[PDB]
RNA sequence: AGACAACCUGGCGAACUGAAACAUCUUAGUAGCCAGAGGAAAAGAAAGCAAAAGCGAUUCCCGUAGUAGCGGCGAGCGAA
RNA sequence: AUCCCGUGUGAAUCAGCAAGGACCACCUUGCAAGGCUAAAUACUCCUGGGUGACCGAUAGCGAAGUAGUACCGUGAGGGA
RNA sequence: CAGUGCCGGAAGGUCAAGGAAGUUGGUGACCUGAUGACAGGGGAGCCGGCGACCGAAGCCCCGGUGAACGGCGGCCGUAACUAUAACGGUCCUAAGGUAGCGAAAUUCCUUGUCGGGUAAGUUCCGACCCGCACGAAAGGCGUAACGAUCUGGGCACUGUC
RNA sequence: UUACUGUUCCCUGGGAUUGGCUUUGGGCUUUUCCUGCGCAGCUUAGGUGGAAGGCGAAGAAGGCCCCCUUCCGGGGGGGCCCGAGCCAUCAGUGAGAUACCACUCUGGAAGAGCUAGAAUUCUAACCUUGUGUCAGGACCUACGGGCCAAGGGACAUUCUCAGGUAGACAGUUUCUAUGGGGCGUAGGCCUCCCAAAAGGUAACGGAGGCGUGCAAAGGUUUCCUCGGGCCGGACGGAGAUUGGCCCUCGAGUGCAAAGGCAGAAGGGAGCUUGACUGCAAGACCCACCCGUCGAGCAGGGACGAAAGUCGGCCUUAGUGA
């Protein structure tokens, strides 16, 4: 069906370094959920972004 | 939505639904101003009379 | 108690038009008609504007400004 | 936001109330629901004085002699 | 009476302003911790937003209603010579044109066939019927009288020829 | 006109003009009484508190019977009889005495209040009527004033908001191409031909597609590569699994065609998310708006021993300021 999804990270809303949600939006679940490594957040690495 | 006035008197004739003209009963504004005042069966609650009378 | 060139105040108040069509908007609260009054009328003495500094009833000209802003953020309108 | 209006509810007044562009505080200004008032200001059917790189006879007022005339229309009105 | 209209129902559903239990947000006396730079939570009150439930007609819904708007179907087979189908099967709608009339101010093909009229008549009258697309108060059929009506043939009368 | 947006007529609800009762019952109230079988037990343990005396002749325990509830274990309770007691840490039990109190929650009943709802109702304002009534110096059977009448009755009427609602009425639109117009087709992107050996190119000129799909059909590190003939082996069939010979990349590459690709871009495996963030010299196209490629750098990674590749998909459609 291809709807869109957006994912995101792992907020932590703070008083750091404009620190911030990380949303990446991307298509094609018919699935399952899916989540992906997608990276370079606002902290650098990353990891599972969910959603 | 909205109620309307619900006015003090006092009275000047017996009454043959409330009181024998001592009451003071809120009668009501559709009241007052046909048979209550028209018929001089009641007087309106002033506070000039009250404390002097 | 009738009359009036234009100017003025009030009430009612359009449309062709511009938007390259057109219903929001614009021509415009213009034109016109009615009602008063004056040589001028209307407004007017602060429940105002301002901005940590000051003004001091109204009414006009300049200028801020075709700026701020409003606007099918379109045509356009446009302060203080 | 201020500003005036139709319907219905409908405060307090100064150890108050309104405004300061929703609203809330603190501060600052002004204090409503009564009235009056000259000037600078816009105007011309007009009067007086003056001026004209304005016309001068199909121009200038439509009109340089009985010109809103003759004439035309029932009439508003048109008009040499 | 399927659709629409109208009328009568309106039991159930959707149903506006409005009313409203709550709930939420701002502001906020005083409160509290930290390097540096300021927040947070928060009485009251004053202002907001969303709102369970309630809220009529209307519509959905249910019936009557056609001299209310309007509509009135095809395909395939068989009969005693051959044919034409009295009679049957199928999808269909709400049903499938009744009586009369009919190539008709309605039939296109079309000067349709046939008969009468004419010497000869695509006009005309009477019929048949496959009514392209007639038809019952946007009435059907027929009518004596009447028509400065349209239409065909007559006798008389004539420069119409 | 069953085109769009609205107005008016009309219909309904809210508020205003708008009132007397006295009831029925919906939502808040506030005072009046039962309600309870976790098991150790004096035994159908109501939680939470004041908690050492209440309850009695304004007359109890006890038995005689009436009623109601019911898990026929018992509970509340009228009458009469009776006449000197039923009672507390007395121990059990998470929690206490049926001594007693405030109530109360477990829920249930009623006279008390708000605003409605409904019902009938009368009279004061409202609508309507009257040859009736009296007059002003005269009448007003010249409309009309006061006055009493008689109907109607807080409904209607008006005013304001809200929903519905007649093209009755208004303000407007209804595209262009089109080898005349209308009817028909067409309107954007991609590929091939016309396109005349760079690019570009027109026609209601000839052929087709698209308005996506893929968590992998992406990314890497690896390995092999199809077909269509012939020969073998049962059905097996012209064509299905299994071994040997020609081969031009005739196979495929998700979907159309063209160009491409057989160290493959063909197929299959291993791990993975680079279908990342900040970007970017220069180019190509070029009326503008758009669009396409991009060496290289920084961060942080995947894969890979390393070299290196990776900011989507063999390329061009899969998209709109």
């Amino acid at each position: 069906v291809k709807v869109i999804l957006e994912c995101t990270g792992c907020v932590r809303k703070s008083v750091n370094k404009g620190s911030r949600g990380v949303s990446r939006y991307i298509t094609q679940k018919n699935r399952h959920n899916t989540p992906s490594r997608l990276e370079l957040r606002k902290f650098c690495p990353y990891c599972y972004k969910h959603t | 939505k909205k109620v309307k006035k619900i006015r003090k008197i006092i009275l000047k004739e017996d009454i043959p639904d409330l009181g024998k003209k001592g009451q003071l009963l809120d009668v009501r504004a559709g009241f007052l101003r046909n048979f209550l005042l028209p018929l001089g069966k009641a007087e309106v609650v002033t506070p000039l009379l009250l404390k002097e009378m």
